[PDB]
RNA sequence: CAUACC
RNA sequence: AUAA
RNA sequence: GCGGUGAAUACGUUCCCGGGCCUUGUACACACCGCCCGUCACGCCAUGGGAGCGGGCUCUACCCGAAGUCGCCGGGAGCCUACGGGCAGGCGCCGAGGGUAGGGCCCGUGACUGGGGCGAAGUCGUAACAAGGUAGCUGUACCGGAAGGUGCGGCUGGAUCACUUUCU
RNA sequence: UGUGGACCCGCCCCUUGGGGUGUGUCCAAAGGGCUUUGCCCGCUUCCGGAUGGGCCCGCGUCCCAUCAGCUAGUUGGUGGGGUAAUGGCCCACCAAGGCGACGACGGGUAGCCGGUCUGAGAGGAUGGCCGGCCACAGGGGCACUGAGACACGGGCCCCACUCCUACGGGAGGCAGCAGUUAGGAAUCUUCCGCAAUGGGCGCAAGCCUGACGGAGCGACGCCGCUUGGAGGAAGAAGCCCUUCGGGGUGUAAACUCCUGAACCCGGGACGAAACCCCCGACGAGGGGACUGACGGUACCGGGGUAAUAGCGCCGGCCAACUCCGUGCCAGCAGCCGCGGUAAUACGGAGGGCGCGAGCGUUACCCGGAUUCACUGGGCGUAAAGGGCGUGUAGGCGGCCUGGGGCGUCCCAUGUGAAAGACCACGGCUCAACCGUGGGGGAGCGUGGGAUACGCUCAGGCUAGACGGUGGGAGAGGGUGGUGGAAUUCCCGGAGUAGCGGUGAAAUGCGCAGAUACCGGGAGGAACGCCGAUGGCGAAGGCAGCCACCUGGUCCACCCGUGACGCUGAGGCGCGAAAGCGUGGGGAGCAAACCGGAUUAGAUACCCGGGUAGUCCACGCCCUAAACGAUGCGCGCUAGGUCUCUGGGUCUCCUGGGGGCCGAAGCUAACGCGUUAAGCGCGCCGCCUGGGGAGUACGGCCGCAAGGCUGAAACUCAAAGGAAUUGACGGGGGCCCGCACAAGCGGUGGAGCAUGU
């Protein structure tokens, strides 16, 4: 636009909405499962993919999604979610920590051990 | 009507040597004429002259321009490579004379307009003052 | 090829 | 019908 | 594989099937057995309208009004006095807050209700893309399970022109 | 008592209530200690200093205009009250003012700053440690006492809550240090000491300081440091791979020697010299004594053990590949994407890469993002030119001269605290950390100067703009009038068996005589040819002919005015079609509708009917593919050719307008190219990924239908533009083939053979 326009109205700085209201900005927040479900993926993908719908200390009710390969939540197990995006369930935006509260760390897990949240494997 | 005078005339030029003509006419003003006598002076034309056309008073600009080139297309290398505006209207540009710049580190000049007249930038610098930047030429 | 329904 |  | 006997017909290129070259249009590229549209069914999600309930803030008028300063009185109507005056007390303005009437705004909740967006393989047709087989798109108006159709006018971002012919 | 001060009135200087001066009036005090006639500490009044404050002003300080009007102590006056002091701070009376698009009023959010993070910078984000200011002390008011408070550990009252209660009544206030509990993803010891520094009172000795100096917990952060160092196979074992030869882990290990974190013993701090006391004088100066929380710590010396390694990753981006398991499952995934039986992408293993007392994850800020573009973007087709005008404010403005000096520039000077940031030299063994010094600094204040450009004032100009005179072309607009062709209907004539309509038909019309044909009439609507390669208009749009009314325009003369100019948020007007209201009209056409066909169906295309509507007048509606999908103005930058309309010396020259081709140049390309999409300047409008959505909400407008303005949640990795090569078309053109056609013999039926 003319500098007088620039001058008159100016540029409008930018809002950037959040990806995951988990309220309090807060790295985490704890919930109840309040159901365990299986849903299905879309494009082109197809299995059966484990999630929670959570109701949080955040007072929102958030379908967070339970990954490794076993799970033990319950439909009244206190959980930790987290935030991140499952790609393929539209509506699932966050995750649910493995090896906090309720829920389990996956067991016999041997590499990306501290994602799913599972002790050091003891020997000599 | 004509809004800036000054960038009439230097553009007046900018279109003449792109088509390479060997002079061409803006209307005049001692102002304009104070530019050119910089131009003229830092090599940039060949000079000017006040003609007089219709009855009104032009100034002739006398342009100039390399020598022939080699392979596909001779056309001569510029001498005003480039030349615009800075200061405008509705957007006046003034500077510090610690705020002159370096204009193609020196290769190409700065006119000025300072209260000690109009003025290259290493004239103005090596001279103390500060004025409205009117253009860069290079 | 591997699947899904009538 | 659906995926390559 | 081999010899013996030994024909008919071909005007023509309009139709049917394939194929070559040039050109045009294209939303096709696993390339028309392509692409794609909308209703509908199942499922997950956020949401508009909403009678009525619960809560907060504010404004206008009227009324009650603590504390406290300030003002008036302070009296054979209490105390002190050097008679000048002080104090106690009393009234009044203001005044936190309260109440009655009307209005404006903000959040929760909610019977009922409208559409939305997503989710390999459910249903109906086939609107669009090739002149998409009635050029398309468009403002508006009416009509129809659905895409849509028709009127009127506009645009080219239409191939250029001889009964309907859906899906992959 | 009156040094002196305060108050009234007068006078001088000063210029706001500052400083003198005269009369009058008013106003002072406190004692205590001794080494006891002199010192120490106090008290009183006045003047000055220092330090700390109050108040006022210029400028700067987030988002929403889907918050445009706001204000009655409101705005000013006079006189009062009040205060340390100005002031509608408060009060009486008087005037009717004050504020707002330069954003008042309302709403939303927030303590502000030095600084902090990021950034090449401009910018963006932030205000946590520390320092400055402000505000608050359960919530709301209020004053008292004081130099100072409207007072966190003071007073009163009202409210809410906990506690005592003999039922009337009382008591509390951690957002001081610790600590408990609650909420939360999450945040410390009910520690030590007044030794240092600082504060309060005291003459002092001292006392009081949860200020503070220290220790404690937490990898929470930075910095430093260790888990060893040199040798050691042509290369153990195990695990891995294999072309069955081998290759890998790998000098790694074992093992040889060497230092010696941990740990033990001994010495053991700096921080502390003042207050006090003595000589001198209670001064300067000299002498003396006391004091350590941290802490038996830091540090120094001797003794001395081989003595924690994790976490992430290895499809591309992005350093690092091999087996097994799995089979669109189980799973991964920041984005693109991996998995459907040979997965370097999933789970394990070997190996590898990266960091390492850490490594990853999630969250948030800047960056890359010139992706809100001032630096540093765009709008013909990708998102974006307002439907068009007229014009308000505002922005911008030709040539010459003079004044001023607002903007702009320059010199000097004041301010820019410390911390932090930059540089140096230093202190802890280094660093982290800290000390000393130097350097820079935006911005505002003052004094002096410059005057080109911008501004303003005063003159001048004619080249921009307008005017005058003469001449022109036009479907530009409004009103009245009028012309012929056709369709339909009505009357008459003649004439008889159909007409119509389609791919084929039917519905339909026709013996009450239609269709065709002739003559007469009524009407409604639209104007053939001329006619486009045309013209006019700001756009929408405008075409029979005549007249009147009226708008824009172009040329020649170079006559007049003298910068009068451009653009233009709001406003106001105009605005195809459809649609609405009130009357009128109604030939043809025709949504809806009623029928006939077609079809699998056919709420359609085809056919026969047909209402609104199409027409008029008046009043609304305000939209569009309202399109050149290209805002208006001006200046500049080869030409050629066709055309409309002026002028001139009329083979041609010179204007205005409409096309085509093309120089330079531009463009992603297509294209544009003196009718720019080139080169430039002024101004307005608009864009910021797709969907949700031109939706919801609110406002405004409308009789309505609706219009204008116009979001968010949620959701995706695309959505897009141009071009390229194909393939395709129920697109074109050209052309083949026993492809059809023209022929002659078959199969399909029968019985059987053979294959399925
Ligand atoms: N998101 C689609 C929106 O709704 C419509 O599309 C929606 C429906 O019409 C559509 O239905 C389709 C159906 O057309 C088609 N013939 C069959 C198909 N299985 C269906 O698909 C749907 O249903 C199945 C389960 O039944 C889901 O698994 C699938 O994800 C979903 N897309 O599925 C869509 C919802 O995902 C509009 N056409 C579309 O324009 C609009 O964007
Ligand atoms: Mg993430
Ligand atoms: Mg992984
Ligand atoms: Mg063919
Ligand atoms: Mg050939
Ligand atoms: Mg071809
Ligand atoms: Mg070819
Ligand atoms: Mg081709
Ligand atoms: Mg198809
Ligand atoms: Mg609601
Ligand atoms: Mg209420
Ligand atoms: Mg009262
Ligand atoms: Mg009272
Ligand atoms: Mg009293
Ligand atoms: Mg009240
Ligand atoms: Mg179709
Ligand atoms: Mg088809
Ligand atoms: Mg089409
Ligand atoms: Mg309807
Ligand atoms: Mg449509
Ligand atoms: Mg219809
Ligand atoms: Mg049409
Ligand atoms: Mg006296
Ligand atoms: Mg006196
Ligand atoms: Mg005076
Ligand atoms: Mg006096
Ligand atoms: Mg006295
Ligand atoms: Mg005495
Ligand atoms: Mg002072
Ligand atoms: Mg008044
Ligand atoms: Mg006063
Ligand atoms: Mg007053
Ligand atoms: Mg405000
Ligand atoms: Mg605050
Ligand atoms: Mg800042
Ligand atoms: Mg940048
Ligand atoms: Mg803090
Ligand atoms: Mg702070
Ligand atoms: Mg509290
Ligand atoms: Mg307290
Ligand atoms: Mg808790
Ligand atoms: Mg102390
Ligand atoms: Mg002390
Ligand atoms: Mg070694
Ligand atoms: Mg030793
Ligand atoms: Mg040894
Ligand atoms: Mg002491
Ligand atoms: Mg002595
Ligand atoms: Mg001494
Ligand atoms: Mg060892
Ligand atoms: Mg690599
Ligand atoms: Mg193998
Ligand atoms: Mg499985
Ligand atoms: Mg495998
Ligand atoms: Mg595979
Ligand atoms: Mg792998
Ligand atoms: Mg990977
Ligand atoms: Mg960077
Ligand atoms: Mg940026
Ligand atoms: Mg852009
Ligand atoms: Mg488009
Ligand atoms: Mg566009
Ligand atoms: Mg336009
Ligand atoms: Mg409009
Ligand atoms: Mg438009
Ligand atoms: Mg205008
Ligand atoms: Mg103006
Ligand atoms: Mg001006
Ligand atoms: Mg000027
Ligand atoms: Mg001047
Ligand atoms: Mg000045
Ligand atoms: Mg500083
Ligand atoms: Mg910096
Ligand atoms: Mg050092
Ligand atoms: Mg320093
Ligand atoms: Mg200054
Ligand atoms: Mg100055
Ligand atoms: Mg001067
Ligand atoms: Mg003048
Ligand atoms: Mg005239
Ligand atoms: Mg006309
Ligand atoms: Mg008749
Ligand atoms: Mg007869
Ligand atoms: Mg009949
Ligand atoms: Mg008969
Ligand atoms: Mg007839
Ligand atoms: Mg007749
Ligand atoms: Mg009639
Ligand atoms: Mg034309
Ligand atoms: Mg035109
Ligand atoms: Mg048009
Ligand atoms: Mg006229
Ligand atoms: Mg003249
Ligand atoms: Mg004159
Ligand atoms: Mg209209
Ligand atoms: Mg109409
Ligand atoms: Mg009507
Ligand atoms: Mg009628
Ligand atoms: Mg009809
Ligand atoms: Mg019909
Ligand atoms: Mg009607
Ligand atoms: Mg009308
Ligand atoms: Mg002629
Ligand atoms: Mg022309
Ligand atoms: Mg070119
Ligand atoms: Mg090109
Ligand atoms: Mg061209
Ligand atoms: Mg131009
Ligand atoms: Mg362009
Ligand atoms: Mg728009
Ligand atoms: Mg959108
Ligand atoms: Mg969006
Ligand atoms: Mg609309
Ligand atoms: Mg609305
Ligand atoms: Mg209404
Ligand atoms: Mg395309
Ligand atoms: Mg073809
Ligand atoms: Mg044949
Ligand atoms: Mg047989």
């Amino acid at each position: 636009p003319t500098i007088n326009q620039l001058v008159r109205k100016g540029r409008e700085k930018v809002r950037k909405k959040s990806k995951v209201p988990a309220l309090k900005g807060a790295p985490f927040r704890r919930g109840v499962c309040t159901v365990v479900r299986t849903v299905t993926p879309k494009k082109p993908n197809s299995a059966l993919r484990k999630v929670a719908k959570v109701r949080l200390t955040s007072g929102y009710e958030v379908t967070a999604y339970i990954p490794g390969e076993g799970h033990n939540l319950q439909e009244h197990s206190v959980v930790l979610i987290r935030g991140g995006r499952v790609k393929d369930l539209p509506g699932v935006r966050y995750h649910i920590v493995r090896g906090v509260y309720d829920a389990a760390g996956v067991k016999d897990r041997k590499k990306s051990r501290s994602k799913y949240g599972t002790k050091k494997p003891k020997e000599a | 009507m004509l809004t800036d005078p000054i960038a009439d005339m230097l553009t007046r030029i900018r279109n003449a040597t792109r088509v390479y003509k060997e002079s061409t006419d803006v209307p005049a003003s001692r102002f304009k004429e104070e530019i050119l006598r910089i131009l003229a002076r830092e090599g940039f034309i060949k000079g000017y002259e006040r003609v007089d056309v219709d009855g009104k008073p032009y100034l002739r600009v006398y342009l100039k321009y390399g020598p022939r080139r080699q392979g596909p297309d001779p056309r001569p290398e510029q001498v005003i490579h480039h030349i615009r505006r800075i200061s405008k209207p509705g957007r006046r540009v003034y500077v510090g004379v610690k705020e002159i710049p370096r204009v193609r580190r020196g290769l190409g000049i700065a006119i000025l307009s300072t209260s000690k007249g109009v003025l290259t930038d290493r004239e103005a610098r090596k001279l103390g003052v500060g004025g409205e930047l009117i253009c860069e030429v290079w």
